[PDB]
């Protein structure tokens, strides 16, 4: 019955570890991710500098092949595992079929490590869930995401951590098909996606986005700034 | 030093007709220039539709067959169905490559039905290719019979002759002249002849000798 | 009632509560009868089924040209067993080249099961086997046990309500052994039909019968060469 | 008590089977029918958001040119038996250049249902439909994470899948035709499930003798669904 | 035995002969050596029959797995290099193999050589075999990227008939596919007989 | 007791329960009695039928494990096939590899250091057999050794092992055991089996006799029982 | 064995009506020399079946012990089932078999003959693992030698009485005794019936030398 162990059904039909590995990830760190018609975008909250130390080493968004983006929730140990990981299995991909890795093959790699992972004998399940972004085929946009148990569930938007609820619940009533990207409006929706931010104090917001052909691009906040101005503006003009 | 392989020879014969597969063979298993017998009949009978013939290094033989024998029992007492004659011949061409770097030095010919009722010659090579032929013949007699079945199922090289399909009858006779004929210049062959006829109806069996030398 | 864990445990009064329970569960298999003339031994299990339109599942299931087995209880390690015993007569039939004695095939059957029921980390075989065979004195019934403890008999029948069949085969076990095929087959479903509740009969689809033979090669049956044997019958005598 | 698999009950039995089992009813149903015409097949989704693309879950995938699936229940058994029973196929295809008919399949499969064992892991928590064109013509199972591997003619599985089969029993017979089958199977697809019957809730997937490639319907099941 | 393979506008030719000998004696005179990996790819059967048929057996398992895998087509280069890391494991143990792939890509066309030595290349044409050199002059004579349809059945049934006629170790049917985008589609498999009665005069 | 779970633990005063535990399960075990004269050991065992579903002649306690020697087991039955199984290897490895026939000593403590192998460790259980051993040679005469279930392995004259174990060699050690020939001693185990449990808390028991010696030239074989049919003819005679 | 040091020679064996009769002679020479003029080369299976080789002498005393074994361990099952010969022929192929496929072959040339059941049975195993059947086999140069003698009896007559085998046996060891130069003047006969096995004591031969007082 009880959560202990991994192995053994509840009496009425459950596994309890990995219900309850969701909380590890639902007690984390927020991050979004969108992807417009051309531009994919993602972004972490809580950048919560301790004015003693350099942050450039705390990233949690990373890339494993030049098409291919990262960013997680839960706990940053398992995060560093499974991406160290998968650069390797990216690789080794490249050194066969010569293709850049399409999105749902490393998906599908992910997941199925962490999946006979789970199930084998008295091992601690990771509990994170990653964001995985990439636009392959002809540019298509595309972003999957995990689950402790391991199974990948590709969206159109996204958000994970703390109050992921409320933070997806903006998302509905904001998201149109309306228009289209329109770069510009794929920025403001992370900017509408960063201010419907738990807190959204202003500085702590780091987003990064790709446009489907280069590489990461890491903004600046000033730019970020501007966006806040800018939303302040039309909530001005919304009265 | 130890050699692995000795040649016993022999001589293999097959004819898909348009309803039925006959195979020979004699059954003179020599050594250099002994005689060790006049009686190990090369055909052996699978199932109702497939008979397997198997020359060259008499080991092997024996023991290919046994293994063919086997998976034939596990595909059976697992899938509830005999295999046709393409899936024999599929898996026996697996078996030959999964002895690639040690090979038989067997030749191998199946015969049978396919799954439409019509003849199916399948050849082989000792390393495990194979092809659905009309007639091969394996074996030292291999060139002493190529040729003449040629003039004759082949009906190549001819002018004016029309295409009669052939018969069983006259394939019988066919291959009771063609052992005659590759026994008298050949030192590999005598003694009987084993003929082996798959019909829609089971498998017949008939015993022709030859000249005792 | 803690030394009622696992297969390692003696109890403190010798009898290992595992080896009972694995009897119990061979008890909630589906009836079977097994039972030999002097020349042709018959096998008939009964079928169940999942609800109307389903299949039957089969207990009667091939295994050589002249063994055939029965069976109660789990799938898995019934599967498993057969694996093993196909494994094994196709063994003997290459290097010695003949059919294996059942005898000797039996008491691997209980060296195979006596590890899990002696060391830790796997449960002994829930199982019903009632083996056929042909040696070269002739057919043979034996069953086995999930404890392994194999016997030979000349009539036996195992799982639900299988008693009543017992007590039949007690006070038919002198007639048995004189007769030919067909009135021995009508016995042993003339056992099946009081392995039933009264208000319903053995229909066609239900049964399932393996004879083999001293010339005759092992065959499973169902339903069309079971017609020409569930004719034959009266009723039960109401 | 009960606690792992190494261990019976005194009446029967485990009871880690038997949790399987209960695990099973959390996920979707599903409902296939066989008709000599050919095996239709239905499910449905339970999609959750928007966002969510509705053609990247999978229920109905791809074995063979002619054996489809649909799984049940947690996803994760449901992708690894996939991803073997694939293979299955390949090596005997390879091995003998013909179709591993759908009973041999399931077979493969249940091979190693059970092989439970974390030492000499946990059992699976997923049952599966099986449907398929052998030599036999149409063919539909159903398995089981015991293993206890049965031929089904119309089956129905997972959640409130006790009523299905009552409704089910209602209408089926053995001289079905293929369309009546498939708004047969919708309509208890529509009695069973809670939100509006559309374009994006269920899936089909009828495969047929001679139409064995592209066992499936997409936006034409917008016209078979406005159709009651 | 000879093959050759060229790619041009309209999609890529594929030719070969039938006869396989053993030794100084010919074995059969309708080995059909284009071996056919998929609706979509080609294999050939340069140097040895055993390793070619096994190898692009085993070639077409693995493309249907990863199709079955991915919901996609493979492309061609990664069907080459997977054939060539597979063969690359038993160099030295006396492997000869020398086969082409070709096949229709989300690129286009697509033509690929892969050796038992390893030398997996692109490139426009090639000809593999004993006569293959026969095979080089002739293309290399009749080779443009312009040609017509019927234009290249005739380069390369020339090719071929010029190839078996002064090699002794090539001869019988003359196979000859045709790669599409959509598939490929056997063209005709025609005597050699037929050939020096029609090209003769 | 409690302090009893693991076969590898011991108790605050001292013994291991596990197999004291295995060492009764053979208490309810039938009756298997052996006798040794002074030129060839005779074994018999108290064999009962279950109802009416036998085959008088099924699952013989009476094993033969090497050319002259066999065994005579009581306990639980599977496992004592395989403890033959073990004994029927250790002795083909000493004919492979030294030449000639195994000395009962030897034989007996291999397969003691086994059973001990399986008394020591946690993973396993202690065995639930107890099982006779009886040899002849013409360099060393007879020889009748005993194991238990721990392993401590001896020799006897006779022996008992079953219910009846002190209430057969009541009356096993008031038999002039050395001035006989086995030919007495066979129905001399008739009447000892016979006297035992004639009807009271079962029904019918069956009577099998194993049989060493000289007379057999070193064979080790089951008696012709029938050919001089010396229990029931005795048997009737010994029950007044 | 890469290197036979110690071989036999020639081994004969012919059917009869009900049995089969294999003599083989007692020679275990090395190189030349006739170190072991002593030795059997003959062993008598359970009751039906018989085995004869040649070649390596301490390859046939292995197969020997294997062999004993086997047969004592089926006798131990207790169950009334045998071994064929048949059976033991086709268990010596697969070990032979099985035994030059890993490149360290067994040196040796075996008969078994064997009675069981009305049939009569005469097999042969040779090193490769080429095996048959046969109504007369011969080993070794017998099978250059007294093969034709063999085939020429049974040629002219297919079937014979137990004192025809055995005389003709005789004559063909007198002529292996001629003209083979791994011979010896000491040879045992072996016979099996219904009756059981029989191992004969070793026999002799009678020769003659007339033409040796011409030039």
């Amino acid at each position: 019955s009880y959560d202990r162990a991994i192995t053994v059904f509840s009496p009425d039909g459950h596994l309890f570890q990995v219900e309850y590995a969701q909380e590890a990830v639902k007690k984390g760190s927020t991050a979004v991710g969108v992807r417009g018609r051309d531009i994919v975008v993602l972004g972490v909250e809580k950048k919560s500098v301790a004015k003693l130390q350099d942050e450039r080493t705390v990233r949690k968004i990373c890339a494993l092949d030049d098409n291919v983006c990262m960013a997680f929730a839960g706990l940053t140990a398992d995060a560093r595992i499974v991406i160290n990981r998968a650069r390797v299995e990216c690789q080794s991909h490249r050194l066969t079929v010569e293709d850049p890795v399409t999105v749902e093959y490393i998906t599908r790699y992910i997941a199925s490590l962490k999946q006979r992972y789970t199930q084998s004998n008295g091992r601690r399940p990771f509990g994170i869930s990653a964001l995985i972004v990439g636009f392959d085929f002809d540019g298509t946009p595309r972003l999957y995401q995990t689950d402790p148990s391991g199974t990948y569930h590709a969206w159109k938007a996204n958000a994970i951590g703390r109050g992921a609820k409320s933070v997806r619940e903006f998302l509905e009533k904001n998201y149109t098909d309306e228009a289209i990207e329109t770069d510009d409006l794929t920025i403001k929706l992370v900017i509408k996606a960063l201010l419907e931010v738990v807190q959204s104090g202003g500085k702590n917001i780091e987003l990064a986005v790709m446009r489907r052909d280069q590489s990461l691009k890491i903004l600046n906040p000033e730019e970020i700034e501007k966006y806040v101005a800018e939303i302040e503006k039309e909530k001005e003009e919304n009265e | 030093r130890f050699s692995p392989y000795v040649f016993n020879g022999g001589t293999i014969l097959a004819i898909a007709g348009e309803d039925f597969a006959i195979v020979a063979s004699d059954t003179r298993l020599s050594e250099g220039f002994s005689i060790h017998t006049r009686d190990s009949p090369k055909c052996y009978k699978l199932t109702d539709k497939t008979v397997i013939g198997c020359s060259g290094f008499h080991g092997d033989c024996l023991t290919l067959t046994k293994i063919i024998e086997a998976r034939l029992k596990m595909y059976k007492h697992s899938n509830n169905k005999a295999m046709t004659t393409g899936a024999i011949a599929a898996m026996l061409s697996t078996i030959l490559y999964s002895r690639r770097f040690f090979p038989y030095y067997v030749y191998n010919i199946i015969g049978g039905l396919d799954e439409e009722g019509k003849g199916a010659v399948y050849s082989f090579d000792p390393v495990g290719s194979y092809q659905r032929d009309s007639f091969k013949a394996g074996g030292s007699a291999s060139a002493m019979l190529q040729p003449l079945l040629d003039n004759q199922v082949g009906f190549k090289n001819m002018q004016n002759v029309e295409h009669v399909p052939l018969s069983l009858d006259r394939a019988m006779r066919l291959v009771k002249d063609v052992f005659i004929s590759a026994a008298e210049r050949d030192v590999y062959t005598g003694d009987a002849l084993r003929i082996c006829i798959v019909t829609k109806e089971g498998i017949r069996e008939e015993t022709v000798s030859l000249r005792k030398d | 009632n803690q030394y009622d864990n696992d297969v390692t445990v003696w109890s403190p009064q010798g009898r290992i509560h595992q080896i009972e329970y694995a009897m119990e569960a061979v008890k909630q298999g589906s009836a079977t009868v097994g039972l030999k003339s002097k020349t042709h031994a018959v096998l008939v299990a009964l079928k169940r089924a999942q609800s109307e339109l389903a299949a039957h599942q089969k207990k009667i299931l091939h295994v050589d040209n002249h063994i055939g087995i029965s069976i109660a209880g789990l799938t898995a390690d019934a599967r498993l067993l057969c694996n093993f015993m196909r494994q094994e007569c196709l063994d003997s039939r290459f290097v010695f080249d003949r059919p294996l004695p059942v005898s000797r095939l039996v008491s691997l059957i209980g060296s195979k099961t006596q590890i899990p029921t002696q060391r830790y980390g796997r449960r002994p075989y829930g199982v019903g086997l009632l083996i056929a065979g042909y040696d070269d004195m002739g057919p043979h019934i034996f069953q086995t046990c999930p404890s392994a403890n194999y016997f030979d008999c000349r009539a036996m029948s195992i799982g639900a309500r299988s008693q009543s069949a017992r007590t039949y085969l007690e006070r038919h076990m002198s007639e048995f052994m004189e007769c030919n095929l067909n009135e021995l087959v009508k016995h042993g479903l003339r056992a099946l039909r009081e392995t039933l509740p009264a208000e319903q009969d053995l229909t066609t689809k239900n049964v399932s019968i393996g004879i083999v033979g001293k010339d005759l090669e092992f065959t499973i049956y169902d339903d069309d060469d079971v017609s020409p044997f569930l004719e034959g019958l009266e009723e039960r005598p109401q | 008590y009960d606690r792992g698999v190494n261990t019976f009950s005194p009446e029967g039995r485990l009871f880690q089977v038997e949790y399987a089992i209960e695990a099973i009813k959390l996920g979707s149903t599903a409902i296939g029918i066989q008709t000599s015409e050919g095996v239709c097949l239905a499910v449905e989704k339970r999609i959750t958001s928007p966002l969510m693309e509705p053609s990247s879950i999978e229920k109905i995938v791809e074995i063979d040119a002619h054996i489809g699936c649909a799984m049940s229940g947690l996803i994760a058994d449901a992708k690894t038996l996939i991803d073997k029973a694939r293979v299955e196929t390949q090596n005997h295809w390879f091995t003998y250049n013909e179709t591993m008919t759908v009973e041999s399949v399931t077979q493969a499969v249940s091979n190693l249902a059970l092989q439970f064992g974390e030492e000499d892991s946990r059992p699976f928590g997923v049952a599966l439909l099986f449907g398929g064109v052998d030599e036999k013509g149409p063919q539909l199972f159903h398995m089981d994470p015991s293993g206890t591997f049965v031929q089904c003619d119309a089956r129905a599985i997972g959640s409130a899948s006790e009523g299905a089969q009552s409704s089910l029993q209602e209408v089926y017979h053995k001289s079905m035709t293929l369309k009546e089958a498939i708004k047969s199977s919708l309509i208890i697809l529509k009695q069973v499930m809670e939100e509006k019957l559309n374009a994006t809730n269920i899936e089909l997937a009828t495969v047929q003798p001679g139409q064995n490639f592209h066992m499936f319907t997409k936006e034409e099941l917008e016209e078979v669904i406005k159709d009651i | 035995t000879t093959t050759l393979a060229f790619k041009f506008r309209h999609g890529v030719i594929v030719a070969a002969d039938s006869r396989a000998t053993a030794g100084a004696y010919i074995a059969s005179q309708t080995v059909k050596k284009v071996i056919e990996i998929n609706p979509y790819l080609l294999g050939t059967m340069a140097g040895g029959a055993a390793d070619c048929s096994f190898w692009e057996r085993l070639l077409a398992r693995q493309c249907r797995i990863y199709e079955l895998r991915n919901k996609e087509r493979i492309s061609v280069a990664a069907a080459s290099k997977l054939l060539a890391n597979m063969v690359y494991q038993y160099k030295g143990m006396g492997l000869s193999m020398g086969t082409m792939i070709c096949g229709w890509d989300k690129r286009g066309p697509g033509l690929y050589y892969v050796d038992s030595e390893g030398n997996r290349i692109s490139g426009a044409t090639f000809s593999v075999g004993s006569g293959s050199v026969y095979a080089y002059g002739v293309m290399d004579r009749g080779y443009s990227y312009d040609l017509e349809v019927e234009q290249a059945y005739d380069l390369a049934r020339r090719a071929i008939y010029q190839a078996t006629y002064r090699d002794a170790y090539s001869g019988g049917a003359v196979n000859l596919y045709h790669v599409r985008e959509d598939g490929w589609i056997r063209v005709s498999s025609d005597n050699v007989a037929d050939l020096h009665e029609k090209y003769s005069g | 007791t409690g302090y009893d779970l693991s076969a590898s633990t011991f108790s605050p005063d001292g013994r291991v329960f596990q197999v004291e535990y295995a060492m009764k399960a053979v208490e309810n075990s039938s009756t298997a009695i052996g006798i040794r004269c002074k030129d060839g050991v005779v074994f018999g065992v108290e064999k009962l039928v279950l109802s009416k579903l036998y085959e008088e002649g099924s699952n013989k306690r009476l094993f033969n494990v090497d050319r002259h020697v066999g065994m005579a087991v009581a306990g639980l039955l599977a496992d004592a096939r395989s403890l033959a199984d073990i004994a029927r290897e250790e002795a083909s490895n000493f004919r492979s590899n030294f030449g000639y026939n195994i000395p009962l000593k030897h034989l007996a403590d291999r397969v003691a250091m086994y059973v001990h192998a399986y008394t020591l460790y946690s993973a396993v259980r202690p065995f639930g057999c107890s099982f006779m051993l009886g040899s002849y040679s013409v360099n060393d005469g007879a020889q009748l050794y005993m194991i238990d279930p721990s392993g401590v392995s001896y020799g006897y004259w006779g022996c008992a092992i079953g219910k009846a174990r002190q209430a057969a060699k009541t009356e096993i050690e008031k038999l002039q055991m050395k001035e006989m020939t086995c030919r007495d001693i066979v129905k001399e185990v008739a009447k000892i089996i016979y006297i035992v449990h004639d009807e009271v808390k079962d029904k019918a028991f069956e009577l099998e006799l194993s049989w060493v010696g000289e007379l057999t030239n070193g064979r080790h074989e089951i008696v012709p029982k029938d050919i001089r049919e010396e229990a029931e003819k005795y048997a009737k005679e010994s029950l007044k | 064995t890469q290197n036979p040091m110690v071989t036999g020679t020639s081994v004969l064996g012919v059917k009869f009506e009900g049995g089969v009769v294999i003599a083989a002679d007692m020679l275990g020479s090395y190189g030349s020399l006739a170190r072991f003029r002593n030795i059997s080369r003959i062993m008598r299976v359970n009751n039906s079946t018989m085995l004869g080789a040649s070649g390596d002498y301490a390859d046939f005393q292995y197969l020997k012990q294997v062999l004993g074994q086997m047969v004592i361990d089926e006798e131990l099952l207790g169950d009334g089932h045998s071994y064929s010969p048949r059976a033991i022929h086709s268990w010596l192929t697969r070990a032979m078999y099985s035994r030059r496929s890993k490149m360290n072959p067994l040196w040796n040339t075996m008969v078994i003959g064997g009675y069981a059941d009305g049939e009569s049975f005469l097999g042969y195993v040779d090193m490769l693992g080429v095996a048959y059947e046969a109504p007369s086999l011969a080993t070794g140069y017998g099978a250059y030698l007294a093969q034709p003698l063999l085939r020429e009896v049974l040629e002219k007559q297919p079937v014979l009485s137990q004192t025809e085998a055995r005389d003709l046996v005789e004559r063909c060891m007198r002529v292996l005794y001629y003209r083979d130069a791994r011979s010896y003047n000491r040879f045992q006969i072996a016979t099996v019936t219904e009756k059981g096995v029989e191992i004969e004591g070793p026999l002799s031969t009678e020769t003659n030398w007339d033409i040796a007082h011409m030039i």
